[PDB]
């Protein structure tokens, strides 16, 4: 069996427990639960308006998940540089680690600060995650949909950036399951695609394409912590690590 | 939902907490700590004999 | 203790397993391996279309798979990642005949909806000289999880519980398996909302951790052979027969 | 107000014409088993509308939806006609899977017969019969993606053919009435999938 | 009492019978007859091997025979000798499918045995108008017995216990079928020790004692339609589905 | 009548009540009063400035009312989206099920 | 009844528009005034949103979206029941076409 | 090390395997929390930052 | 979930050979003590993965 012990042989006085740092600096560090809700980013873009957006059209939509979005180095031109090198994070590394969920996640999205305009933030719980490709942020194009738009019944917040630009979040566990997968995700049934994300968070601002001028190519950062309710299942031993100090040097 | 109709508070604004008070005065902080209720300890080799 | 006397009935006690009218034994302790506590009925919440578990013909010990392990097989190589509810009707169905015919898999021939916990039983016949180790690994839905091609490697199945079978001791590997999934039951045809991955729990999985070895003209072959129980189940929503469709290839 | 008070009202869902010459294995409807039961107008707009039942519409305003529904059928007839038809329901039927039905193989699951005779009246009461244990919307918001099909398929075959006296009428007509059921429930709200008919006027978003 | 109201509801009331998932409606009495006491379980002096019986699915009510009984039929017509075990199987093979289709009759596929009591219903939908009777007889072992081809006329079941199914009034028949047979079980395919005249109780049989009767221009046609339930039953010996046969095609 | 019910021909044995999800989400949505409190969108405005405007003159007016503004969908070459497509609403939607409110 | 947002410190107005009518309680379908009295039975107001910058100032205002937002508040309580006027399902919308 | 060196029997293989299995002890602990020194393989993309 | 549990499990991490001939002094292996220790992957990527 995995953990069993057939003949231990000591040579070990016993050492003191420290309580994991308790009995130090005043901290237990032994709950990894609590340790996945120091937040951590998340995603990360530079806005970029194509069409000639209206009051209502989501400036990005992105699917809302514990396991870590897709991770996204960028084009080879303009990598971004924390997902480069400092390869995925904390949470999605232990997410890593089992294969089930079961909870909230909050998300605390830091606007551009020299934007003005007020900003929405719908949740869908609709949609489905359609393959672990596409498991990322999106610049909506043109609406031909109704996922280009505010809609009336989906839950929604709407920050003012000029009193306070990060909205935070609370999304929250809505699906038909059980509990949903947490390795990264290929879509076998096709109602295993209910069974990833949270839901489907788009975010819009309410400027006028005479005003979106100013908004293009200013950073909107993301974070997100699993918010407390959260419940990993199913133990599943660690995909391959790749250690971070030896990756290659920028060389000069 | 019942309603809250009643007049608010009317604080006034200021932007940093005394640098100069130092004693009988909690000072709030965005702790860099993992937990809210950890603070620095002493095991007791590493008591601080200096007074 | 220590005190061996054989007779004509040979040395050792016997232990048992009967279930419905199967009855089979191991002289070697199971290295049981028992990835989640047991699962709870769920009928409760999603079908009020009559609900009966067959413990008289389901819970019966059937073959799923058997297979040679020769020292050829180099020390990382699969066996036989069994899918599990899957194998049991694909490989019956692989043994050209259809479901209908196998007591056990009678009521997934009709209803639409299976539920509950499995047995698997890893048995094998290495002989008392021969040197290996295999592990028997199962793994929760794992063609939902893409990157699996890179974890299915006896490094990485070691970590999660596993059952180990040594060639030396022939020990056999019990292996319960109660239902875990993201939707609460398992349909066993095409259904409104999925089709592909059908009555698929996830896979059993044997790497070798430990190729054969043996003197020059030592015995080659090492055979196992691999039983399931299907126990705690319950089947709901009655459907015809003629909805099924033959399990997917594999 | 409340989605059980809406969702326990009868609404006319569909009105199935019952001949005589209807022989033994003949279909009546097929419509499937969640409340988004259907009946299109035939008017002349290019966006048509359609009538719901109640629980058909207070049912769209949320993702997703469970526990029974129930069909009252009325029956029209005097008491001299008589005749008999079953009622069933098939779990897990995938769309290409509604075809190659008949009452026989309706018969394998759920079903009810009824014998029209002097009460002209029953209300079958459809079963929750899926893996989900919840399920979700037929439809959407204006976003055809996340638009699951229903999860099971009523049926109406006249298991015995109707036999009218010469004096009354060839036809029977039959109300098919739609009703949440007693465990029917909702849960998360999101965009209705449907829009009122005060104002049809809709405005496409051509390029050219 | 004598006080009619119909509403859109109409008058009378609608006596039920739910068994599994089956529930099916008579507006009149059933004109029960029971031609024995109800039989002993008899696993007991005959079976070793697993027995069960499978209430949730055998009990299902399930139509096996149905019929135009037109004003063409003569005093003494029979209408339908269904056989009983073997027509729950022989009509649906006759319908060109598999037994394993039907949830009703998937023991029947793997147990080599069966016993246990039937129930069967003669449902009719004669116009009110219409004036005739059938009788509806069950006769045990009736092939063994070769004189029966005299006997099976209406003088010579109205003897013997049996439903009356007046067209006038509609009635619907139920007619209880408790197992009695010269051996305590029933196999449900070649047998080492007898092969034909396989799962045959005995005789259902439909004679007529007065033909359909109405005036020139009324309705001719009277529909019959006849489920049989198969309640106390038990199966016995587990054997591969490979073994059945179709049923003789009557 | 309506509601009535003359033969319950029941197959069901009994599904677990979840309280509207009360028993899985922690929140029930029975009371379809309190989603109506959820907010939602009622109008929507490009402001247009043609007098010139003193400081006391209004900018724009709307009447006030639970059954939703007549739906706006915009000229044909500027449509608001939202309304064109995500029609109406759930409040107006449930107000097209009464006849009278108070409140 | 007024209130007076300062858009520099917050701008967004929340409001509690109550109900001030002599009458049971208003109409809640679609309306087409028959009585001249009926049409004090529908609205539950009007209210209006104006601004108090000079005409030099009221052209940085011009064509910037103002939303608006609405919930029945707790207080509200419709009346008779009345079935559904036909739906149109939404999916079902042409698509822009490219 | 091999301390006594394996003593095999004609009849059974000259090799033996060891595996070495690593487990946290019984007081094993760990303190502070700092950026993970592994990344996942679910993307093993780099983009080297050459400036020319 | 907790930083025990999971120290606690045992995970492979080591695969030594051992040979008949190998003689007394032979080591076998030499991985540090600390909860580092490495497996490497022979794949082809240009980073290489490690086992853990
Ligand atoms: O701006 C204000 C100040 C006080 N109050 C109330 O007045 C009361 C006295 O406030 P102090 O704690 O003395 C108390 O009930 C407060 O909530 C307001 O409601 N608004």
């Amino acid at each position: 069996e995995e953990s069993r012990n057939t003949t231990v042989l000591d040579t070990t006085t016993t050492l003191q427990s420290s309580g994991f740092g308790r009995a130090f600096f005043g901290e237990a560090f032994n709950d990894l639960k609590t340790l996945m809700r120091r937040y951590q980013l998340y995603g990360q873009l530079l806005l970029s308006v194509t069409t000639d957006k209206d009051i209502d059209h989501c400036m990005f939509t992105f699917p809302c998940l514990p396991q870590g979005l897709a991770l996204d180095i960028g084009s080879a031109g303009s990598p971004h540089e924390i997902f480069n090198r400092c390869r995925d994070g904390i949470i999605p590394l232990i997410a890593s680690g089992y294969r089930f969920y079961r909870g909230d996640l909050r998300y605390k999205i830091v606007f551009p600060s020299n934007v003005n305009s007020n900003i929405w933030v719908q949740h869908r719980p609709d949609r489905r995650l359609e393959g672990w490709s596409a498991a990322k942020i999106v610049n909506c194009d043109a609406v031909s949909t109704g996922q280009g738009v505010y809609n009336h019944g989906y839950a929604s917040h709407i920050q003012i950036t000029r009193v306070n630009n990060v909205i935070e979040l609370e999304v929250p566990f809505y699906n038909a399951t059980c509990y949903n997968y947490l390795q990264a995700f290929n879509a076998s049934s096709a109602a295993s695609s209910y069974a990833v994300s949270l839901g489907e968070i788009s975010v819009g601002f309410q400027a006028t394409s005479d005003d979106i001028a100013s908004i293009v190519n200013k950073p909107v950062t993301i974070y997100y912590s699993i918010g407390d309710g959260m419940q990993f299942s199913q133990w599943v031993g660690y995909q391959p690590m790749m250690i971070l100090d030896q990756l290659p040097a920028p060389v000069v | 939902n019942p309603s809250y109709q009643q007049s608010p508070r009317h604080f006034v604004p200021t932007g940093m907490h005394s640098l100069a008070l130092g004693t009988n005065l909690v000072e709030p902080l965005h702790a860099l700590r993992l937990d809210a209720a950890g603070t620095t300890q002493h095991p007791v080799g590493c008591a601080p004999d200096e007074d | 203790m220590d005190n061996p006397n054989p007779g004509p009935d040979g040395e050792g006690e016997v232990e048992l397993e009967k279930d419905s009218n199967v009855v089979l034994t191991t002289q070697r302790d199971p290295s049981t391996s028992i990835p989640a506590p047991v699962s709870v009925k769920w009928s409760r919440w999603t079908s009020n279309d009559v609900v009966d578990d067959y413990a008289t013909i389901t819970s019966r010990w059937y073959q799923i798979a058997e297979f040679v392990w020769s020292k050829d097989d180099p020390f990382d190589k699969e066996l036989a990642r069994l899918i599990l509810p899957r194998a049991l009707l694909s490989s019956i169905e692989a043994n050209s005949d259809a479901i209908c015919d196998v007591p056990n898999t009678i009521p997934f021939k009709v209803h639409a909806y299976w539920r509950g916990d499995m047995e698997v039983r890893v048995q094998i016949n290495s002989n008392k000289f021969q040197v290996g180790q295999l592990q028997a690994t199962w793994y929760y839905s794992d063609h939902e999880n893409l990157n699996i091609s890179s974890k299915r490697s006896v490094y990485g199945f070691s970590q999660m519980d596993h059952a180990l079978i040594s060639a030396s001791a022939s020990n056999e590997a019990k292996l319960v398996i109660p239902f875990k999934h993201v939707y609460p039951f398992l349909p066993t045809r095409i259904v409104p909302d999925w089709t592909t991955g059908i009555l698929d729990m996830g896979a059993l999985n044997i790497r070798v951790i430990a190729p054969l070895r043996m003197s020059a003209t030592g015995p080659t072959t090492c055979n196992v052979v691999v039983f399931i129980k299907l126990n705690n189940s319950e089947f709901t929503g009655t459907s015809s027969g003629k909805f099924y469709a033959s399990q997917i290839r594999a | 107000m409340t989605v059980s008070s809406i969702a326990s009202r009868y609404g006319l869902i569909r009105r199935v014409q019952w001949k005589k010459d209807h022989a033994k294995g003949s279909l009546l409807l097929q419509l499937d088993a969640d409340p988004f039961v259907e009946q299109r107008i035939e008017g002349t707009n290019p966006i048509s509308l359609y009538w719901f039942a109640p629980v058909g519409v207070v049912s769209s305003m949320f993702m997703q939806w469970r526990g029974s529904l129930e069909y009252r059928f009325d029956i029209i007839a005097s008491q001299f006609h008589t005749g008999r038809l079953i009622v069933g329901y098939v779990p897990g039927l995938t769309a290409s899977l509604q075809l190659q039905m008949d009452y026989m193989k309706l018969k394998s699951s759920s079903y009810v017969v009824f014998d029209l005779q002097e009460s002209n009246s029953f209300t079958f009461e459809v079963p929750y019969v899926s893996y989900r244990p919840w399920w979700v919307r037929k439809y959407g918001g204006n976003y055809l993606p996340s638009s699951t099909d229903a999860p099971s398929t009523l049926f109406m075959y006249v298991q015995v053919p109707l036999i009218p006296m010469e004096a009354v009428s060839d036809t029977i007509d039959i109300n098919v009435y739609v009703r949440g059921g007693s465990s029917f429930e909702v849960c998360v709200p999101v965009q209705p999938s449907l829009g009122l008919n005060w104002n049809t006027d809709f405005i496409l978003r051509n390029d050219e």
